[PDB]
């Protein structure tokens, strides 16, 4: 047992040379007699002594070995930050869920501490944000800045929208990107940023509208009033918007509420030439609204002029 | 409930 406290003293200081003359078969997994009665590994990984922590492990150290409070090597590791040890016991098969008597995981201890690039590696092997502790807290619940909850949630919906689609899982495909925030919903007239950028008066709301067509926003989303991208653009004659959304599929003849298409909506404004551009678009000018009128019929001579041409 | 063996 003296031998021992020698074994583990070369492990928290990295001595490689005394680490490996005293190891055998028969001391790898030994723990110290006082304090946390941490292994050799579990000093190696909290000390970030690399490469006694890659000798621990090519020699039969047990990372499922326990220190006197349930902590495995993979705590000691994260909760101090050491990257490189963590990918190490990983790679030799930690249990990346591991629970200490408390029942906290070693994401646990590495959101606690703010160690966010561990946090990172932790979650690509499996590390699962939402169990709890013995308190009921989450990793989530202890990440001390917003910066590393909304990171942590990222990271965790990211591998969760790989899983499901690898099962074809439609619905829960469906549901995650739902909660995607470029198709945020203004509460009360339910306009999302693609209305908004189609109606902008600023002279990037062209290149704005493109970008959140690429990034996924639904061309056709209705407002309460029913009118989509095209009706607002179309009754404002913002027409190099207008162009964007054509190119991105926009259905021409979509009905708001009133069911007038954009083209009533330019005819009641009297913009000839965003009439003729929504026309040339495959408009089709025969609709005729609830209230009975066809675009022609609600416009003024020029208008009805261009429907005619 | 303490902390781990190590130093960050």
């Amino acid at each position: 047992e003296y031998k021992k406290d020698e074994l583990l003293e070369a492990a928290r200081s990295g001595n490689e040379e005394k680490l490996m003359a005293l190891l055998t078969p028969l001391n790898v997994n030994c723990h110290a007699s006082d304090g946390r009665k941490s292994t050799p590994l579990h000093l190696a990984a909290g000390y970030n002594r690399v490469r006694i922590v890659q000798l621990l492990l090519q020699h039969g150290a047990d990372v499922h070995a326990k220190d006197k409070g349930g902590l495995v090597p993979l705590h000691n590791a994260c909760s101090y930050g050491h990257y490189e040890v963590t990918e190490l016991l990983l790679k030799h098969g930690a249990c990346v869920n591991a629970m200490d008597l408390w029942q906290f995981t070693p994401l646990h201890e590495a959101a606690s501490k703010n160690r966010v690039e561990v946090c990172s590696l932790l979650l690509s092997h499996g590390a699962d944000p939402t169990l709890v502790n013995c308190h009921g807290k989450s990793a989530v619940d202890m990440a001390p800045t917003p910066e590393l909850r909304e990171r942590l949630t990222y990271e965790f919906k990211g591998h969760s929208l790989l899983q499901a689609a690898r099962e074809a899982d439609l619905a829960k495909v469906k549901k995650t990107l739902a909660l995607e925030i470029i198709n945020f919903k203004q509460p009360q007239s339910h306009e999302t940023a693609l209305h908004c950028a189609v109606a902008s008066l600023h002279p990037k709301r062209k290149q704005v509208t493109e970008l959140l067509l690429r990034k996924g926003a639904n061309v056709n989303e209705k407002n309460k009033d029913f009118m989509t991208p095209l009706h607002v653009a179309a009754e404002r004659a913002h027409n190099d918007v207008m162009e964007v959304l054509h190119k991105h599929g926009a259905k021409m003849n979509a009905l708001d509420t009133l069911g007038q298409t954009a083209l009533h909506r330019a005819a009641l404004a009297g913009h000839l030439q965003t009439c003729r551009l929504l026309l040339s678009y495959g408009s089709d000018p025969s609709i005729i609204s609830l209230q009975g009128f066809t675009a022609a019929q609600m416009g003024n001579e020029a208008v009805q002029q261009i429907l005619s041409e | 409930r303490g902390r781990g063996d190590g130093q960050e």
